[PDB]
């Protein structure tokens, strides 16, 4: 029973980590689009500046 | 048979990587340790066995005192190195060295006596038709399949840095930095003591080596990760000892690899590994620097830590002109890159005339290493 | 033991997702910091092009 | 009054040395022991007294089981340490700690938790205006009146080694070696058993501590003195037990301190104390080593044995370059050198601003120990 | 007093040479180093002293990281240079600069910013009535008492070459070559590593500077001396380190100064010092070349090596027309020749009107350096 509950606690740690990972990865990939958008805008602004 | 195969051995400190030339991976990889029974044994029908070599010593660790025979790319003890090579050839590979040419790796800016004594043993201990001693960093560059780059080589022996351009090589721009995996291990067992865990002996010194081989990582910013160590959650990891004792390591974990970028922690003035790379690139000609910035190759066992590549990228980009883009190419498999570079070299058809022959040694002596090879 | 093995499978996946989360968080934080560097370098290009 | 005096306590394991700052000798020196009535007493109008502390426990030894609360510089039991400090202040010195700033000594490379919990008790047990925790080896150096030296600190707790140059300090070159007076006592009661004398309990474990405090000496050559143990004359000494039993100890006497120079006798790989001093000096910069060789300072209680200084001199001179002269400065009075170094420090006028104030603790918490002090 | 004396300072890199004008030798000569306590000190009643300057830093070397503030004749760090001059005037000479006109030396083809910022500090840091900045090579020529010659100036900063004829000067024929004492030191510690001696830090970098200041010499033929290095007898010399370690240096000794004549060893294309002298003389008019060949003057600290004059004579005679005789005049005392040339200049009566006055600076600003002086 404590190991069934740990099966659930560990499964919950996987579920929470899966949700936190989906947020960290979605935020990382979105923020990486903000990286690429800021970077592209910086290159375009540099082409304009040039 | 045609071409005879060839044999390749990487001996930086810590690990023998050995196998046949012409294969993508070494057959035998084991720790370069000679472990001696310190405690007198009392039974009958033991061993006796004066000493144990290789991962045999890892299995029977607690009895033994372990001696690394190579320190800082320097062989301290020659009989112990001969025993390690005796173990490679007879215990693992099961070859007669008389039937194979043998490639050895060796580290930059290394004493002449190591190369010259290394050849003296290869001819006058394991009788061999031919051999070569080659620089570690160039072999990793070959393994990465690139003609140009600055190779950051850091093993358990010492850290080295060799810029290369279109082949060639720059002797003045080669840098050697006395930091290693082993010095990080000595720092690590020192930084565990403030937590109450005291590892005082060679046997559990290899237990903190195993800890550091997985738990340790490099911060993408050191101060930021040290600040978030106030709220300990993910930065702590439980580690199981072979005793059954549990170790719980927090901020102590990532500040061990931080020593590569801050040798003030070890107490050495010698600049961090990113400034050493700048020191090498600055010594190079103005023209080539553009691709050396963009073609940094990491090699060796102590570039394996998670996040090293990102930290080096942020620091070199911060120091350098942001006029040019700083790509770092650090492959996974980078641990074995020197051995793979030795496999490809001895498989090269032209290289089969650049061997130091046994005959040429017998006429012209051990001093000819430096005369023929780099 | 089947629970302990599930707890281990989860602990292996907890290490995979905790590491994948720390790496995705290192990526999210990298993207936040790379975004912050390019928030600064966008604003520097916005101000320099200006 | 002006300056308020100050209080100084040395707690390495084994002895509390305590007194006023501004005096040449401590008022109170007593054994750091908490001895508990193991045997249930049957009378009326006893005690009861749950436990006895200090040399009270030495007087009433046979009833008590004695527990050292500090092992290896680590406090094992906190209530027992608090009881020892309660005994120092109220039983001997008769001070209110509210009226005095208190200096504590503490050992190098010691767990953070000891320093942080030690401060937590000093503020939230004996209400005190201010305190400091200081490293043992630097205090002995101050007591010796020298600005430079390598301090070999060995108490009953653990052995430590701190090189210093012109003040400063070298964190990487600090060495801590798990040997002590206490480990020599455990070795000694083990080497008495081959003679038929068996001391099995804590009470007579302090009787072999008393034996070792006078009878034991260090050989100027171990093998030569062990060879002349064949013709037993001066090497035997009669010792009187408090029982009235007589003990006669020959070669067994000088091979107990020999363990410091041969930890293979205890079964530890960890190098002898002269090689640990070499290990510390070798980690130091090349330039300063000349005076560190010539300015070795011995401190602590387990450097008191006759002939230690001569043996260390012969071994360090044998290992080192004979190009430079190896002076060892080991004062008599070296036992109390840490306390005298604490007396001089709290008497220093500038040091009166570097105290950890009670106020600064109340705002910023127990973690500030490491932030302000070394 | 009459004439007020005057003050003279030579700051090429490495050494401040300073004293009164009107004397044959400088009072104060010391290393131009700012050494900072890298290791945090733990005592009370130290220093503190943020940094040490001069031969104070040489005495307390091991603690300090040393920073040369001048590299390649360029001041890298201005506050560090101001501290060095503050040390010259107050610590050694004990002068108020308000009471003396001050001559500074400076190197050819040097950035304008060094001369202009150097004057800005001399007026607006140490208040001074007047000053001058003068070229290093012309001062050595004055010291040698000759009106004509080609001055080969090589300090620890950079190598320079100025042909002069009957006074005058040839701006197009002035050559500056990036080699120095310091680059020979960096080459030397690199060529010691093949022997096993590894000097990794600033403190023992000045130990190889001291080695090179006496042991090193220049071969009268490089290949011949490298061939006789097979039978090692006189070419080896024992050297004592301050550690008490002994160093034994063979062929490695004379191939360090060989770098001046073979910059392919350092990895620079820039021609050897004898071809640079040809490059300067070839840029001069045909008529004067006869005496420039016969009146070559060596100056500076890195022309001190035994046998440089003979090697330059053999190479320049080999390259040049043997129609005319190539005398090289290299005095002993050539190290201090720039300072002596500054002593004689400020003692000249006519020169006392060519000073940059404080008044003329206050009206016309720091840019007037180049306008008035060469």
């Amino acid at each position: 029973e404590k190991y069934s509950q740990k099966e659930d606690k560990y499964e919950e740690e996987i579920k929470v980590l899966s949700d936190k990972l989906k947020e960290a990865e979605t935020r990382a990939e979105f923020a990486e689009r903000s990286v690429t958008k800021l970077e592209k805008s910086i290159d375009d602004l540099e082409d304009e500046l040039y | 048979e045609d071409e005879t195969t060839a044999l390749v051995c990487d001996n930086g400190s810590g690990l023998v990587k050995a196998g046949f030339a012409g294969d993508d991976a070494p057959r035998a990889v084991f720790p370069s340790i000679v472990g001696r029974p310190r405690h007198q044994g009392v039974m009958v029908g033991m061993g006796q066995k004066d000493s144990y070599v290789g991962d045999e010593a890892q299995s029977k660790r607690g009895i033994l005192t372990l001696k690394y025979p190579i320190e800082h790319g320097i062989i301290t003890n020659w009989d112990d190195m001969e025993k390690i090579w005796h173990h490679t050839f007879y215990n693992e590979l099961r070859v007669a060295p008389e039937e194979h040419p043998t490639l050895l790796t060796e580290a930059p800016l290394n004493p002449k006596a190591n190369r010259e004594k290394m050849t003296q043993i290869m001819f006058e201990t394991f009788n061999v038709p031919a051999m070569y001693v080659a620089i570690q960093a160039v072999l990793s560059l070959y393994a990465s399949g690139r003609t140009t780059g600055i190779v950051l080589d850091s093993g358990d022996g010492v850290t080295h840095n060799v810029p290369i351009y279109e082949g060639y090589a720059l002797p003045h721009a080669i840098m050697r930095l006395d930091l290693a995996g082993r010095d990080l291990t000595d720092y690590l067992m020192k930084i565990l003591t403030e937590r109450g865990y005291s590892f005082v002996t060679t046997a559990e010194r290899e237990i903190v080596r195993d800890i550091k081989e997985k738990l340790c990582y490099v911060a993408l910013d050191f101060e930021n990760e040290m600040a978030t160590a106030a709220s300990s959650s993910s930065l702590e990891k439980s580690y199981e000892l072979p005793d059954g004792q549990v170790i719980t390591i927090g901020n102590e974990r990532f500040r061990c690899p931080e020593t590569l970028f801050q040798p003030s922690f070890i107490g050495m003035e010698s600049a961090g590994i990113h400034e050493t790379t700048y020191n090498s690139i600055m010594k190079c000609d103005i023209d080539i620097r553009k691709d050396l910035y963009a073609n940094n190759v990491m090699s060796g066992g102590t570039t394996m830590y998670p996040g090293i590549a990102d930290r080096m990228q942020k620091e070199i980009t911060a120091l350098a002109p942001s006029t040019m883009k700083i790509k770092i190419i650090a492959p996974p498999e980078r641990k074995y890159s020197v051995w793979i570079g030795g496999s490809i070299l001895a498989s090269l058809s032209t290289f089969q005339q650049m061997w130091i022959t046994k005959q040429e040694y017998d006429e012209a002596g051990p001093s000819i290493v430096h005369r023929k090879c780099f």
